[PDB]
RNA sequence: GGUGUCUUGGGUG
């Protein structure tokens, strides 16, 4: 839906990540080398960023009712 | 409801009587129902979805109806069969054969704890079996703490002389195991093992307390343990690999060979048997003892740190055609007795020529789980799991039926106080019960 | 998704689970022993191809009946750092201590089923009753009875419990009370119990 | 008539799982019912335990009647059938 | 769906069949009373006109 | 809905006491120990300062049940050894041990900075 | 006799390596910084007005698990120790979050850098949504569109991370001991050979290697302990191992009260 | 109706393992404990508790 | 104060099924026909084929509860390297000089052949085995 | 020898044949050739072999009530509607049926 | 297109490879079958890609050709019962019920079949990290 | 103080 705060395993904060990793894949960086750069070493903080599915975006595109 | 009232506890369906027991209650926080592990095998039971039933005795004679007569301890021996029905299963045993490995040796610390953990300890500290210059304890010091005292048990494997080179049989003085890993052949529910021992000689109560011994001293020394299963402990080297591959080709080569006699008329008959079906009948004499030597190869290609080999040899888990299968070859694929049925005009699928009768046509399966099945194995593996599903989905109707109808029957008949088996009408069945 | 389903027993906090040496603790801890006898190879296999993906950086395919191999996979895990078949090292939470064997470990994708137990857990003391029959009524919604059909009557049978069968076929069910005629046994006496 | 004298009792001398089971219950039950206790009751309140109490030192006032299929019946009191 | 009805115990319509591949599932069929008898299309199939 | 709070694992009530010692009759000048509101934590440190005391006989620990915070722990000492004193003798040895691990991390950590 | 040896020290993390300890001492502490330091953290959320497609106690999850600075925490009191009967200033910190969206184009992300700290016992330093930079723009809590809107008052408590999760000061506390296994503590699965198929640990090279002649010695007991302690910023790394150190002080000083004071 | 019938004074729910009970031993929920109850005749050895 | 004294010349060492724990054979260098198996921990006390060892069997230490010793007491296991407690559960009075003894040191077998007159005194409840060299 | 179809009477006359072993899979062929015991020791023998065919064991004491069950009355009852709602019980246990 | 009457009549190679018997010696791949017993083959059609066999519940699964099949069939019985985001427009629909996921990620193994079943635009699932242990045996 | 009946389809054990 959103980005999690933490990362579930180990607690990590990677809420304040997702802006970063999306700019990195803008610029061309794969996906590994934009998690290295993020410095998210263990592999459980980077499944948290690398399966993550943005739905929020998919939800804010119907008109707010009030 | 509070601690220790007798409830009657029960799975559906109750295809008999140890389906429906009587436990002590205990108040626990969720809302889930709890058990001990040892249970499950009597309800059949397990924990990917099962519920269970709890019924609450209204009265002082159906409360004692209940614990006098229904209680778990007093359904450890089954006459049907006469041998336990609850065994040592799961991690307890796995684990029980680890521990009692003969190059199993612990420390002070871990015997302390091991030893504060078994509730019926006395509280001596038994000495190790190593003095100098490090104390240390084995295993089977640790598990003769568990079995009370006064038990004898005496078990030999394929001949095995009082030495024991291998470990195997069984030997216990006093209570205290001599040789001898304990796997199920000790502790499983089979007759003549440790359980029905203790259950015969010291009552229900104490075979009661012995599974909860046995499974907390097992379980904290396999927590400070482990036991894990990996995709490496299927996988065989080389050279095994080889071994299995040249034992396929030579299977291939006699099919093919046996092909050649019967489409040139030298196949030798069977006593009521056709030209067709003893030629099926060969073939898949053939094919199954191929699989059985490929899967052999890679049996005695696994090490003893091998953790498949470890729960299969512990018999907690698998067997030797689930190894044969993972490791080395699936074989030969039957739907209705029959290999492969020709489906098609002449053929099983249309990715083959008409009236190919090779093992990889009518259902032969060369692969290994571990390497992959291709897509018409695939396909015929699928078609014999169908057959296995549709028999369980039909076969528990008829089942059903005949046990009600046999109920039906033989529902009015008791055992009188002059011996005789009558029914309702007070009609002599047996003069003696089972004649004896 | 390979046929490995189970419910939760029991919930450890953060220190109190096994941990590897880079400080990595499990979300979910399965048994072994559901491996061999049902042979689900690709639920390791996946296991494996997963944590790959995930040091770097990508996604596994597991597509059916492509030539990716086992080998290829332990071979990349390997160049990766970690141990080729997904073994790790891992310490015991309540002592720190390292654990004699080593442990399959890594991401595996799992599905939260329909099926939770505070929508089956059901009590009932005393309750609601049919009209016809005035037994209890069938529902857990509706606040109803389990019933103790036919084959839970066989067991207490071959129990020899008949108290506690006529116990709950009556006062934990539909007891009632009549009176008969002692010359002709119909049910037809009329019967005015406060003018006796 | 139907009442066998006390010298042809061919039954067996032992306390059955079931005539022990329902005996209990039934002193359970009485003792429950402010019956008065034969034994001394040291620690134990439960009615259930006292009435084993009582079984075992052979101090329950009971009788069974044991019927025959053909009608007949024996009478054994509580205190001669013997417990294991 | 085939209409089969569960009156029968004959097991042959309930069989995965030679002639299914490519046309119907090998894998997706529901577990008891309508195991065999309720069928899931391939990713490819299609249906005439 | 049968959740217990997750501040019991720690919070004490006001009527159950933190620690109860009870002795154990069987061997002598044993006692056993129950701990309320603890857990590994505290129970592993103190086993294993107390298994290094030459006067300390037997001790051990377990945590019965996961789903209830307590601990139980036995231990027995020599002769003129008390197993209490023991315990206080073992906390204080911790504490001091622990004090002496922090200065020394201080003074670490200022010529890091 | 113990001592600690400083490897890399910066603000968020410390990698040390602690020596002449009981593996005892080190589990427990690494449990302790784990489980017992106390933090603060949102601990209840007042919705005033809510139009986002997130639900109610979706946002309250989140609000919960922000990081907030920490530092002076221990001078505060636990909600349940306060003889006020609704949380006063003294035990509480009130934040705010006001956030809308005007315009009809674009999306309007709602930061935690939003968060407002209004009241709290002053001039304590607690409170504070944790920013890694003076540009930090914080976690991401929700997005907002056209006339959508949110307005919150959170409430944050002092607890620890045995409660729940949001009040853990650190994230992984890397552990090991013995790289090169000569206390044989592990026993080490192989297919050919167990040497070349187990990777070196990252500490290698801080111990010798076994040398092929030694034989196996039975009174070596663990005694070098490498472990990283990492924070979400709430705490500082040496705040985290010193206030952990405390703790475990404190319950080995209740459990010396309660033995003195049982007599 | 007759032969089998539906009956008060009971429960279900999901079974779970637990390796720390006795065999003997069942764990019931509080919830389930508190719903479900046994009508206990007052006597003398009872009327405190 | 000892049951049987001895010096063995071990033969064999099979260390195969098992990692810490192998299996030795030894006749006795004084009176050939006097055999020992024995399973002895490798990493407590490792032995090579053909090394030589001081074996002594008794049925005590002395000049309930298990409790580690001190520094200040003695013992007989003082001048030892390897000692080892069992249980003798089967004493094997066989052929015309043959009587074997079997001894389970926790599970850790042994056997001892040899003429009557050098096993008679082992027939004993608990045995201890101490070992040199 | 073993043999496809059944004829014990005639096949037992036949001579090289030994007259008091000739046994059939068909026990109510027994129990119209050598009578009610004999059918008795059949279907035992055959329920036995059915059950342990597997390695699976049943005490002998319940497949002996079993098979006396069906062989009590002279004849051979089964175990259907058509054996058991043939005997002189109460109605009640039948129509629960 | 062919249906099963025309299938009769036609012969169809497996792979685009098969459609050339190749001359290997992969101890780890699987063998890809001899077809010795025919001369020469005259193949007629070939499949597109095997796995389009499997519809769209079994296509979840990965690596099911290394699986016996009923636990392929258990997985395409449980899946459809697994909690994920079933519809965007979830918040303007009134159902009996619901049931969405918090936080759906989409699977780190991954078929190709999924880019056309956009099970990687809504995930009923959680990449777990997953122990296979007896730790404490509360997962017997 | 009193929360109704029957069939169809999809699952869990
Ligand atoms: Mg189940
Ligand atoms: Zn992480
Ligand atoms: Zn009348
Ligand atoms: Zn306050």
């Amino acid at each position: 839906m959103i980005i999690p705060v933490r990362c579930f395993s180990c607690g990590k904060v990677v809420g304040d990540k997702w802006d970063a990793y999306l700019r990195l894949l803008e610029e061309g960086k794969q996906e590994g080398d934009a998690l290295d750069e993020l410095k998210l070493k263990r592999y459980c903080c980077r499944r948290m960023v690398l399966t993550h599915v943005d739905l929020i975006e998919k939800f804010l595109r119907y008109n707010p009712l009030e | 409801l509070m601690d220790d009232d007798p409830v009657l506890f029960n799975r559906q369906p109750s295809l008999h009587k140890m389906s429906m027991m009587a436990h002590r209650v205990k108040v626990m926080p969720y809302s889930t129902f709890r058990l001990n592990l040892s249970v499950t095998s009597p309800y059949n039971a397990d924990f990917d979805g099962d519920e269970m039933n709890l019924h609450v005795p209204q009265s002082e004679e159906t409360r004692a109806e209940l614990s006098q007569l229904c209680a778990v301890p007093l359904q450890i021996v089954s006459p049907q069969s006469n041998k336990p029905v609850m065994g040592i299963v799961q991690d307890t045993l796995c684990g029980v054969r680890k521990m009692t490995l003969r190059d199993t040796f612990i420390e002070y610390e871990q015997v302390m704890n091991m030893l504060f953990w078994v509730p019926s300890w006395d509280g001596v500290v038994p000495q190790p079996a190593i003095l100098k210059p490090k104390p240390l304890w084995t295993g089977k010091q640790l598990l003769s703490i568990a079995i009370p005292s006064g038990i004898h048990l005496q078990r030999t494997d394929g001949g095995n002389s009082l030495l024991s080179p291998k470990d195997n049989g069984m030997l216990i003085v006093d209570g205290k195991v001599m040789f001898g890993v304990v796997d199920k052949k000790t502790v499983g529910s089979g007759g003549g093992g440790l359980i029905h021992t203790v259950m015969r000689e010291k009552g229900p109560k104490i075979c009661a307390e012995l599974f909860g011994n046995i499974q907390k001293v097992v379980n904290y020394w396999l927590l400070h343990n482990g036991f894990s299963i990996g995709i490496g402990d299927a996988i065989a080297d080389a050279s095994t690999m080889k071994e299995i591959t040249h034992a396929i080709s030579s299977a291939k080569e006699q099919v093919q060979e046996i092909i050649y006699k019967a489409q040139h008329n030298e196949l030798e008959l069977k006593p009521g048997m056709t030209l067709r079906e003893s030629f099926e009948g060969e073939v898949s004499r053939t094919l199954n003892d191929a699989r059985d030597s490929a899967g052999r190869s890679a049996e005695m290609n696994l090490k003893d740190l091998n953790n498949v080999k470890q729960m299969v040899s512990a018999g907690s888990k698998g067997s030797f055609i689930n190894i044969a299968q993972m490791s080395a070859c699936v074989g030969q694929q039957m739907v209705e007795g029959k290999r492969i049925a020709f489906g098609f005009a002449d053929r099983s699928l249309p990715h083959f020529t008409k009236d190919d009768f090779s093992p990889e046509s009518k259902g032969f399966v060369e692969n290994s789980y571990l390497r992959g099945l291709t897509p018409q194995e695939f396909f015929f593996h699928a078609m014999a799991g169908r057959e296995g599903l549709i028999d369980t989905a039909v076969k528990t109707a008829e089942t059903g039926y005949i046990q009600r109808r046999l109920v039906k029957a033989l529902e009015d008949i008791m055992v009188h106080y002059d011996g005789t088996t009558r029914n309702s009408l007070g009609d002599i069945i047996q003069f003696l019960y089972g004649e004896d | 998704r390979h046929g490995q389903k189970g419910t939760i027993g029991v919930t450890y906090r953060h220190e109190d689970m096994p941990f590897s040496a880079e400080g990595i603790v499990p979300d979910l801890i399965i048994n072994p022993h559901a491996i061999p006898s049902r042979m689900t190879v690709a639920h390791l296999i996946e296991c494996l191809l997963s944590k790959v993906g995930s040091i770097r950086g990508y996604e596994g395919d597991a597509t059916p009946f492509t030539d990716l191999t086992v080998d290829a996979v332990s071979n990349l895990l390997r160049d990766n750092g970690y141990q080729s078949r997904g073994f790790e090292v891992m310490y015991n939470g309540h002592t720190g201590k390292k654990l004699m064997a080593q442990v399959f470990f890594g991401p595996t994708y799992y599905q939260r089923l329909r099926h939770m137990v505070d929508d089956k857990i059901h009590a009932r003391a005393r309750g609601p009753v049919q009209v016809l029959t005035r037994q209890p009524v069938e529902g857990r919604s509706r606040d109803g009875g389990l019933r103790f059909g036919e084959m839970e009557r066989d067991c207490m049978i071959a129990h020899g419990a008949a108290g506690f069968l006529k116990e709950r076929l009556m006062e934990a069910s539909d007891a009632f009370r009549v009176h008969v005629c002692g010359i002709c046994g119909l049910m037809s006496v009329i019967a005015n119990l406060k003018k006796n | 008539e139907l009442a066998i004298l006390k010298e042809e009792r061919t039954t067996t001398p032992y306390l059955t799982k079931y005539e022990r089971a329902r005996i209990l219950g039934t002193r359970a039950l009485q003792i429950s019912m402010n019956a008065p206790v034969l034994v001394d009751i040291e620690g134990e309140t439960d009615p259930l335990q006292i009435a084993m109490k009582e079984l075992s030192q052979r101090k329950i006032p009971l009788v069974i009647r044991r019927y025959l299929p053909d009608g007949s019946y024996e009478d054994w009191g509580c205190d001669e059938l013997i417990v294991d | 769906n085939t209409p089969i009805g569960r009156d029968g115990k004959l097991a042959k319509p309930r069989q995965l069949h030679n002639t299914h591949w490519g046309l119907v599932c090998p894998a997706e069929t529901p577990e008891g009373q309508a195991c065999g008898l309720v069928k899931n299309l391939s990713l490819l199939s299609g249906i005439s006109i | 809905m049968n959740a217990p709070d997750r501040f019991e694992l720690f919070i004490l009530p006001d009527d159950v006491p933190k620690l109860k010692i009870t002795p154990d009759s069987r061997v002598p000048n044993c006692i056993i120990i129950k701990f309320e509101r603890e857990d590994h934590t505290l129970a592993n440190l103190l086993r294993e300062e107390l298994a290094l005391y030459p006067d300390v006989t037997f001790v051990a620990y377990k945590v019965e049940h996961p789903l209830f915070a307590n601990f139980v722990m036995r231990l027995q000492t020599e002769e003129g050894t008390r197993p209490k004193q023991a315990l206080e003798r073992a906390c204080a040895s911790i504490i001091n041990k622990l004090k002496t691990l922090d200065h020394k991390f201080n003074e670490e950590w200022n010529i890091k900075n | 006799e113990p001592k600690v040896n400083i490897i890399n020290a910066q603000d968020d993390e410390v990698e040390l390596m602690l020596s002449d300890v009981n593996l005892s001492l080190a589990n427990s502490l690494r449990r302790t910084m784990l489980a017992e330091v106390p933090t603060l953290a949102i601990d209840l959320v007042e919705i005033k007005m809510n139009t986002s497609v997130l639900a109610d106690e979706f946002i309250s999850h989140r609000l919960g698990l922000i990081p907030l600075v920490s530092e002076d925490v221990e001078e505060m009191k636990y909600s349940r120790d306060c003889t006020c009967e609704d949380y006063c200033d003294e035990c509480s910190v009130v934040l705010e979050l006001s956030a809308r969206h005007e315009g009809e184009e674009g999306t309007t992300d709602v930061y935690s850098s939003s968060l407002i700290k209004v009241s709290g016992p002053g001039n304590l330093n607690v409170g504070e949504p944790v920013r890694r930079d003076d540009y930090d723009q914080g976690i991401l809590l929700c997005k907002l569109r056209n006339h959508q809107e949110l307005n919150i008052r959170c409430i944050a408590k002092k607890g620890i991370a045995k409660e729940h999760a949001k009040w853990s000061p650190c994230s992984a506390i890397a552990f090991e001991y013995d790289p090169h296994n000569k206390l044989k503590h592990t026993d080490f699965w192989f297919e050919v050979d167990a040497k070349k198929e187990w990777p070196d640990s990252k500490y290698a090279t801080w111990e010798e290697p076994p040398k092929p002649g030694e034989v196996f010695d039975y009174k070596a007991k663990p005694n070098r302990f490498y472990m990283t302690v990492e924070t979400t910023g709430s705490l500082k790394a040496n705040q985290v191992f010193s206030r952990g150190i405390k703790t475990l002080q404190e319950k080995l000083a209740n459990v010396l009260f309660e033995l003195e004071n049982s007599r | 109706n007759l032969m089998g019938k539906r009956v008060d004074f009971s429960a279900r729910t999901v079974i779970s393992g637990d390796p720390n009970l006795e065999l003997d031993q069942v764990g019931v929920p509080i919830s389930i404990a508190k719903t479900l109850s046994y009508p206990e005749t007052v006597t003398q050895y009872n009327i405190h508790r | 104060s000892a049951l049987f004294d001895d010096i063995f010349t071990v033969q064999t060492v099979d260390n195969g099924r098992y990692n810490k724990v192998s299996r030795i054979i030894g006749i006795s260098t004084t009176n050939s026909a006097i055999k020992l198996t024995l399973d002895i921990n490798n990493e407590m006390f490792p032995v090579s084929q053909d090394d030589s060892l001081t074996v002594t069997l008794a049925n005590s230490l002395s000049l309930k509860s298990w409790r580690p010793p001190k520094p200040t007491d003695k013992s007989l296991a003082d001048d030892y390297d390897y000692v080892m407690f069992g249980t003798v559960y089967k004493f094997e009075e066989g052929d015309e000089d043959k009587i074997k003894v079997y001894v389970s040191f926790g599970g850790l077998l042994m056997c001892l052949e040899g003429g009557y007159k050098s096993l008679a005194s082992l027939k004993q409840d608990n045995l201890y085995i101490l070992i040199r060299r | 020898l073993e043999t496809d179809g059944i004829n014990l009477a005639e096949v037992m006359a036949v001579p090289g044949v030994d007259s008091s072993r000739t046994y059939s899979n068909s026990f109510v062929e027994i129990l119209s050739v050598l009578g009610i015991e004999a059918t008795r020791s059949s279907l035992y023998k055959e329920i036995l072999n059915v059950i342990a065919f597997d390695g699976s064991y049943v005490n002998y004491r319940h497949m002996a009530l079993l098979v006396d069950v069906m062989t009590s009355r002279g004849y051979l009852m089964a175990i259907t509607r058509h054996g058991i709602n043939r005997a002189d019980t109460g109605a009640l246990m039948r129509c629960s049926f | 297109y062919v249906d099963g009457e025309e299938e009769e009549t036609i012969m169809i190679a497996m792979t685009p490879e098969d459609l050339q018997t190749r001359s290997l010696n992969d101890t780890a791949k699987r063998i890809k079958p001899e077809m010795s017993t025919s001369s020469h083959h005259t193949f007629t059609h070939c499949e597109i890609h095997p796995s389009m066999i499997l519809g769209v519940a079994a296509s979840i699964i990965p690596f099911p050709d290394h699986n016996q099949s009923p636990r392929n069939t258990y997985q395409s019985a449980m899946g459809k019962q697994a909690m994920g985001v079933f519809l965007t427009n979830y918040n303007v629909r009134m159902d009996t019920m619901a049931n969405i996921l918090y936080y759906p990620q989409k699977p780190l193994a991954k078929t190709q079949a999924m880019e056309y079943l956009k099970f990687r635009e809504l995930p009923a699932g959680q990449n777990a990290i997953v122990a296979i242990a007896c730790y404490s045996g509360y997962n017997q």
